[PDB]
């Protein structure tokens, strides 16, 4: 961890779009991560700051960076409701059937929070809708259980 | 009334016996405290949650408490922290004014109403409601010096052996430890539970069933059979009593006969009930007992008391423990008493100096010598009366009236000295004449001060508070001096001054005294000369008057507002702060470096270091510590670079170059509860349910434009703690129910190993103590550790936490805030210089308007009360003026003459602020009270002075430059007299360097200048007022 | 004055070996000899 | 203060004889009210 690393951890998190450039010019560690694991593009996909998740891929981010318990920014953009984020990292090449240690895909959190455009996006993009989690529990399972008609009519 | 006691000085005599007696009597029952409460009353309704997050606080305890705060009387406004150290602090605030025993008892009695709506593991820690406040009068440090005792037995020490004898000890009102009394720590171990296929659950069970009071009975009770003889209690099960006793609990009986004890699996051992703080003094572990001052004590006794106390105990310490005094403020207190008597019998010394100098009598040196005594006892008499203390702010409002009570004094005899000289009437004669010229003008005057002074003690809130302390003390001096001045002075004068034939105005002396009649009688010729050029060409100075005028105005908007000088005290605070997410260890080494700098680069200055790591004032998490600095005795630390505000300077210069590590030194505050200097306490308000989130966004917002306006709005930044990485687990339900496994189970074994868990009380030689059950440090670290954790199920398999469970990183607030029951985040900030508080807050409110749809905002602290504050003062400077107007009108007899006193206020305003400008002051309390009895006493001279010369037109039929001349001629040496005495009397206050510095600097700089232009300008400026008022109205 | 006190003790061990509860233990004790505030009664319309 | 020339009276039962009993002291009680028209007017119940 560099002293830039840790400026572009917050520069990330607060959408300072006009920071992020000068710290892309120094040289800001785009691989830099916290305790927890999280990257600069982990955290602009969690706080929804599309502009600084583009200009991050285009200055080498890992795309398939996963923290402590294996869960990457397609993870969290697909969670949080981010349609064009989870888009531009699929385009970037995202895995979108990344699995963290809970056996969890970004189809699954979509899923469970009803954003139906991002499954859509998901499913587009290849994603495994047989997948099973550590409790054997697909999307659709998740609809069901969820009582989202919309949403079970799509994961036909 | 002054004729009466002239005849009848014995009645006199006694008047003045009886007051020194009743001020006597008072300066010996007065209180006695740095500073009087000035803040408005405040309950603390405060609640730990052991092992809650600030969500689980704010949504089980905080938001029921404050939906039951209603139908409690006075409330302003309340305010909430609920935060991941398992904490609730609800403060309300009530008007100034209402009674805080009847505030407090409203509060926790609706609070008891609340407490069957709270969790049981809340009800079972409790929820304290205090009287809240912030002015230690000491902290007593317990150190172990050996290395044979850890903070927590310090801790428990104190709390057994000391902490209750010093709450009995007399004039203390409230004691704090700085730690716990001793806890029963079980310090789980999973291996070894999941080895006899146990959990937690069965820890707390079975502490619960070992450890407990049980009741049974008598033999040969009531209703009995008739003939027993005998009748005793049955003794059954009582509470554990050592560790020895909890290791020996039964767990389980295996199959073969074995027996499963507590000790098996877990570490027993005596600790506190917390382990958030760690407190160091020198690097040596310490505990610690915070003092308050009860209401209505003597400062000084009470510190006395404890010491004496403390000296008690100090047989009976265990070898390496030892008392340490890092804060006391008694002997500052002490110093400030010191230095006050210091001045007022200079003061007197001074008098009599001059009085000799110009009048060459000692006869004459003895009046004042007696009367300004009796006006000091007297005005303590009263204070007593109003319930008033002997306070840092009485004590210099005495001082500021020093100027009054000797002018007075001076007066009376000098007026006198002139009558027998100028006409050749003896003593008691001339006594009569020289009063009657005089009494009506006294009256008057008494009038007008207390039109002046009397408004400033209905300001309201805390600076009104502090207003009222100078006002009251002031008026009252300024009353009993008048009142000795009509009844004992004239009656001394009579009884006591020898003749003087007419014509003797002791120029016909030889050496020195001679010389100097000679000197000043010429000097007094070329004044009425000067006098006589300037009533020519009146014109040049009324020009010369509103440069003065425009002058002022202009010095008054460039002097920077403040509220009380920063002193030295021999102690100051550092911060320090690390990133967000920061461990206490991490926190322990900035503080070990900060510590290293005190005693290695300030081992001359430096006396202590009290490290406190994982507190703040805004929230202590592991990533925040503060740093306590003792310096050595004032005597050994000479010169500006070895005083507080170097040091500090010269600290936080060091500590920037600290990396990921946020440290600053800084000075303490007079008073707390005041804020800083044009400093403004925003609060934030999410309206319409819109949720954390988004108020955050709302907040961001609302900073980044403020940022865009450095011209107004300087550090405005939130108060509140950040969003932090935490780690959201999710049980799923069917999979528990598919083993067979409870929630309850899942949820104890959770909070009791990871969070802790409060079971039940056991007794600690003779004093009662909390069990705690918590998993041992290594197994409750890292996010791996919770698949080690197992949970019976129905069928009695071991299910492992990884099993039934899934977990990821969110983002969560680790303090959560609420204003009047909604959401909030309270913004702190200040006016840029040489802006007013009043235009910054103006701004805010406009930046406030463009948020989303559903924010809102309130004012809160020091910006409520000076928006409720300063719309008194249009009103309160406006009945002073009409009011001193209409009793100079009265005494004149006329509507036009009064503005020739009235224009005397800026020749004294003006030299005030050219020597608080120069000397780099600022426009403070004691500055603006300065002013007050400056512009009373320049006033009082100017009243004299148009009183005299109207009379000489009235009576003797004498023309208006006439009058005026003669009038200025007579009232030449008494003005100069007092000024002479009263300059020289603030001179020591000015030039101070020692401790009270701050303040005797602030007392003294605006008199001194403020009286050298007010006496040599009124002197010159006085009778051009008259002559053009007189013209310009008939 | 001082008053002598009968101290009974409960063995847990041994009763858990016997297979009864202390909490059965305790009633039983507590109820017969101190007696035991069951619950209220109406009496004549006044709760007792 | 009150309602003019109104009176606001409370029957008690002071030997636990129950509410029925007490509905009929009630009644009887409104009955021999009824009963002198010349002195009591609208003389009725509060309750249910
Ligand atoms: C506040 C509102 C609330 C309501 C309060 C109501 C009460 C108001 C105060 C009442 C004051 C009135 C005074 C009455 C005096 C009557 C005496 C008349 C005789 C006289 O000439 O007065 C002599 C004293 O005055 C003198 O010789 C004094 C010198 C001349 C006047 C001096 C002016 C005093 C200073 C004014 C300060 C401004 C005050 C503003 C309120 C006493 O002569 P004698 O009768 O004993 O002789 C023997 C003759 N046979
Ligand atoms: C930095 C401090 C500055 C403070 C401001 C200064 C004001 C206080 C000083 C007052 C000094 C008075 O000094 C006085 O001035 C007047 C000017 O009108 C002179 O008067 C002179 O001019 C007038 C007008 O033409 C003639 O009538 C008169 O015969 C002549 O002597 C006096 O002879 C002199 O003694
Ligand atoms: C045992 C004695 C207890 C004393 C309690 C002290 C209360 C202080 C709590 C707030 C501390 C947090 O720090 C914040 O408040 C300080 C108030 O002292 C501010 O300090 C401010 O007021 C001081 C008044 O003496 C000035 O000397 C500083 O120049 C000024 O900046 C800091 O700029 C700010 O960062
Ligand atoms: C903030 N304060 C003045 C100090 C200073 C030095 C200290 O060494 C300590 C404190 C606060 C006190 C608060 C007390 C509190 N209480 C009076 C028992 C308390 O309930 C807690 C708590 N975290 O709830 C403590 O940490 C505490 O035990 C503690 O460890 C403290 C402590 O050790
Ligand atoms: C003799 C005429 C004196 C009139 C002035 C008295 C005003 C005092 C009003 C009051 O009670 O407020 C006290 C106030 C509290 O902060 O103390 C002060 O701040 C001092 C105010 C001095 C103002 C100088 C005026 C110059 C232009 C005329
Ligand atoms: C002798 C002086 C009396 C002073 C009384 C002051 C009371 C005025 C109340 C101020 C509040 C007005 C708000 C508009
Ligand atoms: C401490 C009280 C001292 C009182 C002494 C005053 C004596 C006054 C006598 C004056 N006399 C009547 C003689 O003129
Ligand atoms: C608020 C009232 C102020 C009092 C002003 C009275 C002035 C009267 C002038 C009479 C002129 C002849
Ligand atoms: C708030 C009460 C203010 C009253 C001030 C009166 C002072 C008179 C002293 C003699
Ligand atoms: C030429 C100016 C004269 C001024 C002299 C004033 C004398 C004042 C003595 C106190
Ligand atoms: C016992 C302390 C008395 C202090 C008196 C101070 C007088 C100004
Ligand atoms: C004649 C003097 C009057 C004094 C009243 C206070
Ligand atoms: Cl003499
Ligand atoms: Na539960």
């Amino acid at each position: 961890g560099s002293d830039l690393g840790k400026k572009l951890l917050e520069a990330a998190r607060a959408g300072r779009d006009d920071e992020v450039r000068i710290l892309m010019a120094n040289g800001a560690d785009v691989n830099a991560a916290d305790v927890v694991g999280w990257t600069p593009l982990h955290l602009a996909a969690y706080w929804g700051h599309l502009e600084i998740v583009e200009v991050l891929l285009k200055n080498g981010a890992d795309v398939n960076a996963y923290d402590t318990l294996g869960s990457t920014p397609l993870h969290l953009a697909a969670h949080f409701g981010h349609l064009e984020i989870v888009e531009v990292l699929l385009k970037n090449g995202a895995d979108v059937n990344a699995k963290d240690d809970n056996g969890i895909t970004p189809l699954h959190l979509a899923a469970n929070r009803g954003h139906l455009e991002i499954v859509e996006v998901l499913l587009k993009y290849g994603a495994d809708v047989n997948a099973q989690d550590k409790f054997g529990k697909t999307a659709f399972d998740i609809s069901i259980n969820n009582g989202n008609e919309d949403l079970a009519e799509i994961l036909q | 009334m002054p004729n009466f006691f002239i005849d009848r000085p014995i009645f006199a005599w006694v008047i003045a016996i009886i007051i020194m007696l009743a001020g006597g009597l008072a300066i010996l029952k007065l209180p006695v405290a740095q500073y009087p409460t000035i803040a408005p009353p405040a309950v603390t309704i405060s609640a730990s949650y052991p092992g809650a997050d600030a969500k689980t606080v704010q949504d089980t305890v905080t938001q029921v408490i404050e939906q039951n705060m209603n139908g409690i009387d006075n409330l302003m406004y309340m305010s909430s922290n609920s935060d991941s150290t398992g904490t609730v602090q609800i403060t309300l605030t009530f008007e100034s004014g209402t009674d805080a025993d009847i505030a407090q008892v409203q509060v926790q009695n609706k609070l008891q109403l609340a407490m069957p709506l709270l969790p049981q593991e809340v009800q079972q820690q409790g929820v304290s409601v205090e009287k809240s406040s912030s002015s230690f009068l000491m902290v007593v440090g317990v150190i172990n010096t050996d290395g044979t005792m850890t903070q927590e037995d310090i801790s428990d020490y104190v709390a057994a052996n000391m902490k209750d004898a010093i709450s009995r000890t007399s004039g203390v009102g409230d004691v704090q430890l700085f730690g716990s009394q001793y806890a029963m720590r079980i310090w789980m171990n999973p291996n070894e539970l999941n080895k006899f296929q146990l959990t937690p659950v069965d820890v707390i069970t079975a502490i619960k069933a070992q450890n407990a009071q049980v009741a049974a009975g008598q033999l040969g009770g009531t209703p009995p059979v008739k003939g027993q003889q005998l009748n005793a209690s049955i003794i059954a099960q009582t509470r554990l009593t050592s560790t020895e006793e909890f290791g020996k609990i039964l767990l389980k009986v295996n199959q073969d006969g074995s027996r499963v004890l507590l000790r098996d699996v877990a570490k027993i051992e005596l600790g506190g009930e917390n382990y958030d703080i760690i407190a160091e003094f020198n690097g040596q572990p310490a505990s610690g007992l915070g003092i308050k001052l009860a209401t209505g004590a003597n400062a000084l006794d009470t510190a006395a008391a404890i010491r004496a106390e403390l000296a008690k105990m100090e047989p009976f310490f265990p070898s390496g423990l030892k008392i340490v005094y890092p804060y006391d403020t008694t002997p500052f207190v002490k110093i400030s008493i010191h230095e006050v008597v210091k001045t007022l019998v200079e003061a007197i010394i001074l008098v009599f100096l001059v009085m000799y100098l110009f009048l060459q009598n000692f006869r004459a040196t003895l009046i004042p010598t007696i009367a300004v005594p009796v006006v000091l006892l007297g005005t303590f008499a009263v204070l007593a009366a109003f319930g008033f203390s002997i306070n840092t702010l009485t004590m210099f409002g005495m001082v500021l009236a020093i100027g009054l009570l000797v002018d007075d004094a001076i007066v009376v005899v000098e007026n006198v000295e002139r009558v027998m000289a100028e006409e050749g009437l003896p003593p008691k004669e001339a006594t009569r004449k020289s009063m009657g010229q005089i009494q009506g003008a006294l009256v008057g005057i008494a009038m007008v001060l207390s039109a002046v002074f009397v408004p400033m003690a209905f300001f309201g809130g805390s600076t009104g508070a502090i207003y009222r302390q100078f006002s009251i003390t002031i008026v009252s001096a300024m009353a009993l001096s008048v009142l000795v001045a009509l009844i004992l002075t004239p009656a001394l004068c009579a009884t006591m001054l020898k003749p003087i034939a007419k014509g003797d105005h002791g120029e016909g002396k030889k050496g020195f005294f001679g010389w100097f009649n000679r000197m000043f009688e010429k000097s007094t010729h070329h004044y009425t000369d000067s006098v006589g050029g300037i009533l020519r060409s009146t014109g040049r100075y009324l020009v010369l008057y509103l440069i003065i005028v425009v002058g002022m105005a202009y010095l008054f908007v460039r002097l920077p507002s403040s509220f009380l000088p920063d002193e030295d005290q021999g102690v100051f605070m550092t911060m320090v702060q690390l990133p967000a997410g920061a461990t206490q260890e991490r926190t322990q080494k900035v503080l070990n470096e900060v510590t290293h700098y005190y005693l290695t680069k300030e081992k001359n200055n430096v006396e202590s270091v009290f490290a406190v790591n994982g507190f703040g004032f805004a929230g202590r998490p592991q990533n925040t510590g503060i740093a306590f600095v003792s310096l050595k005795d004032w005597a050994d630390r000479p010169g500006e670079e070895n005083k507080v505000e170097a040091i500090t300077m010269r600290a936080t210069r060091a500590f920037s170059q600290i990396k990921d590590a946020m440290v600053f030194a800084f000075n303490l505050p007079a008073i707390v509860e005041l804020g800083t200097a044009t400093g403004f306490d925003f609060e934030l308000i999410d309206q319409a349910g819109l949720g954390h989130e988004k108020l955050t966004q709302a907040r961001n917002q609302l900073l980044a434009e403020a940022a865009k306006h450095p011209d107004m709005l300087t550090s405005v930044r939130p108060n509140g703690l950040e969003d932090t990485p935490q780690f959201k687990i999710d049980i799923d339900q069917e999979k528990a129910q598919a083993l067979g496994v409870s929630i309850n189970d899942i949820n104890t074994t959770l909070g009791a190993a990871w969070g802790g868990s409060y079971v039940n009380d056991f007794i600690d030689r003779g004093r009662v103590k909390k069990v705690y059950v918590m998993s041992e440090a290594k197994y409750r670290m890292l996010p791996d550790d919770i698949g080690d954790w197992y949970v019976r199920a129905a069928d009695g398999q071991m299910v492992p936490f990884s099993a039934f469970s899934s977990s990821r990183w969110e983002y969560g607030s680790p303090r959560l805030e609420r204003y009047n029951g909604l959401p909030s985040m309270e913004i702190l900030g200040q006016a840029a210089p040489g802006k007013s508080t009043g235009e910054a807050m103006e701004l805010m409110e406009q930046l406030a308007s463009k948020l989303p749809t559903g924010v809102g905002y309130d004012w809160t602290g020091m910006s409520y009360q000076e928006r409720l504050s300063g719309n008194q003062a249009p009103s309160l400077y406006a009945i002073s003026l009409i009011v001193v107007f209409l009793c100079l009108a009265a005494l004149y007899e006329s509507w036009s003459i009064p503005f020739s006193v009235m224009l005397v206020v800026p020749l004294g305003v003006i030299g005030a602020l050219l020597a608080a400008t120069f000397r780099g002051l600022t426009n403070d309390v004691y500055f603006q009270v300065g002013l007050l009895t400056t512009i009373g006493l320049s006033a009082k001279n100017a009243i004299l002075i148009v009183e005299f010369a109207k009379d000489l037109m009235d009576k003797e039929g004498k023309g208006l430059i006439e009058a005026t001349l003669d009038a200025v001629r007579m009232r030449l040496r008494p003005i100069l007299m007092t000024s002479l005495a009263f300059i020289l009397g603030v001179m020591p206050l000015v030039i101070s360097t020692g401790a009270g510095s701050g303040a005797q600097n602030a007392v003294g700089t605006g008199v001194m200048g403020g009286m050298v232009t007010a006496t040599v300008l009124a002197i010159f400026f006085v009778p051009v007022f008259f002559v053009v008022v007189r013209r310009r109205f008939s």
